[PDB]
């Protein structure tokens, strides 16, 4: 769960990388594709599974989008992102394998982008939330 | 690769007895319950509401009994798992869009509902074989996958 | 999360199969360190690395045990887990990752066992709940 | 594995340009905050108690970057990677008794740190290139176990 100080490192994290939430988006999603190419599946309906893409860059504004939620939410990610699970659930049946895969690349991006802000103690706390969202997100799944 | 002789024989053995017109069905019912986000591959089948109907669809039992069989040509191929399925790899990756994480939840799946048949028979050394195939198997078909 | 529903699953499937505790725990051990070899680091200073063993038999009692009482503290895990979890955490410091390594044990056991009433509808709830245990017993790790 | 001739180029600027002093303390450094079970591998190294602690742990420094320099022999001979970490897989499981799961979670440390230092330079390319390499030395590092 997160902790006090879990909730604190994330908060004061996304009011300083906040600012750049869709560059964060496109190119996390891109190194999706990129890097785990079998995530395309879900895309296919897109003959257009490249990095940079509007549809990329789209759907990466909208993962960021619902990652500020998850801080807005943070201490009730389960409550705060139904809606999200029911999406992606019923509808888009995303393995939710594919999230833990999302949440690297997500890491990765933060960390080439903020090198001074991604400390190791911002990272664990990040990641831990990361988990929680991932958790979150699968609640309407089974 | 590689196999102790004692592993080919209990594959040899599991797949001697296997039933597959009754472990097929039951295992990709088990996965479409335990693992919903499977039943999107299966949206011509008809009914997936709940589990009695997944229990009791046709369509997925035919479907289940197929899918083991395709377990065939592995075990015939002990030593060339990766080339015997290339094209299967292919098929699920390119023509169905099937996303590769579900073929462990399914291994998973088959390999409980073996051990509900096998029962205490079902042994650590017997499932570590089975396993090991079954992972093969698995590599095997996300390989085509880029 | 456990739904309602899979709260009543859970307590339904150990009313009928607690009574056989120790030989699942015994069994499941069993299975972990010679389908996962790699899990017996954490008992290489035992003079019993193999199955059935006294040790085996000993921390196979006592796994079960921790699931007796996940069963009873099914309502929160969280809390009627936490002093479990620090055992794991701060002492034994023990690879999270190799939870849902026994928890497939653990099923795969219960379905050598109970095969009637290990349906597909107790497997998935309880899957939730071994994973639910799982994240409970990791929660003072980091 | 299979390497094509750009993953070869793409690992081979890399280590060329690694500042393994720099690298080393900050990944093994990174995973025993973010990973705190990995501490119990480092029992006489002192002050593992918090993050300024570990950050600050001579051991800690000098060991990562004797960690990463482990790797070398990989990317010196990527066609034999597997037989490359023979000793070391034997090392690291009859002697150290290390859980190889935490071949992957210092692995992604590794990543995570290379890609601070090298910011836009770690594209997608590069991220993929180097995390086939790190996960073809992770499998030979857990060759072994058995
Ligand atoms: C951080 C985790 C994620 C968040 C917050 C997130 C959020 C969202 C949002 C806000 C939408 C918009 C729905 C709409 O446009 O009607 C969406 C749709 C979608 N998501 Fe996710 N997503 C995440 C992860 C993923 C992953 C891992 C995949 C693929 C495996 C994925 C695939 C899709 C697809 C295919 C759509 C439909 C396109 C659309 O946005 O309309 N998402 N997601
Ligand atoms: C052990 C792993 C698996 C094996 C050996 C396997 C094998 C097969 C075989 C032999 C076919 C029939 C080929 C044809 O008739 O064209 C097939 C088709 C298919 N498979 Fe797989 N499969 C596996 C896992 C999965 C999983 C996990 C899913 C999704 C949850 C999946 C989804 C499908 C679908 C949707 C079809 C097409 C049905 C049809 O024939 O109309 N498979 N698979
Ligand atoms: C259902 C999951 C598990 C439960 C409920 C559980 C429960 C327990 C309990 C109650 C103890 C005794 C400690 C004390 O009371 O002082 C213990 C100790 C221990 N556990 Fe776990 N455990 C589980 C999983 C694991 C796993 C997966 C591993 C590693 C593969 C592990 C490794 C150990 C070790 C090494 C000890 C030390 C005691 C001994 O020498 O047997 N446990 N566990
Ligand atoms: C990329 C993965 C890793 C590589 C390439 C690697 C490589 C090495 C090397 C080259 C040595 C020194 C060999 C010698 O002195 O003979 C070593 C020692 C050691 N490693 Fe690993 N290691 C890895 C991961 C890990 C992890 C994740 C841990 C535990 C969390 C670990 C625990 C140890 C320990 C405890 C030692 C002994 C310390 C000493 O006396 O030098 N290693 N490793």
């Amino acid at each position: 769960s997160l902790s006090d100080k879990d909730k604190a490192a994330v908060r004061a994290l996304w009011s300083k990388i906040g600012k750049s939430s869709d560059a964060i988006g496109n190119d996390a999603l891109s190194r999706m594709i990129v890097v785990y190419p079998q995530t395309k599946i879900y895309f296919s309906h897109w003959p257009d599974v490249t990095p940079g893409s509007p549809n990329i860059k789209a759907h990466g504004k909208k993962v960021m989008g619902g990652i500020a939620l998850a801080v807005s939410k943070i201490d009730d990610l389960k409550t705060g992102l139904m809606e999200l699970s029911e999406q992606h659930a019923y509808k888009l049946r995303v393995d939710p394998s594919n999230f833990k895969i999302l949440n690297h690349c997500i890491l990765v991006v933060i960390s080439t982008m903020f090198p001074k802000e991604f400390t190791p103690e911002a990272h664990v706390s990040l990641d831990k939330f990361l988990s929680g969202v991932a958790l979150a997100l699968a609640e309407r799944y089974r | 690769v590689e196999w102790t002789d004692k592993e080919r024989s209990i594959i040899s053995d599991i797949f001697s007895h296997m039933d597959y017109d009754d472990i097929g069905p039951k295992a990709l019912s088990r996965c479409l319950v335990v693992y919903p986000w499977t039943q999107r591959y299966f949206s011509g089948f008809g009914n997936l509401y709940n589990a009695e109907g997944i229990m009791s669809n046709a369509n997925v039992a035919a479907h289940g009994i197929k899918v083991l069989h395709g377990l065939d040509r592995g075990m015939k191929n002990m030593d060339n798992i990766a080339d015997a399925y290339t094209d299967l790899s292919t098929l699920h990756s390119e023509k169905l869009h099937v996303d590769p994480d579900n073929f462990k939840l399914l291994s998973d799946c088959i390999t409980i509902v073996l051990a509900a048949k096998m029962g205490h028979a079902f042994t650590a050394e017997t499932q570590g074989a089975f396993q090991k195939f079954l992972a093969a198997v698995v590599s095997a078909l996300g390989k085509q996958y880029h």
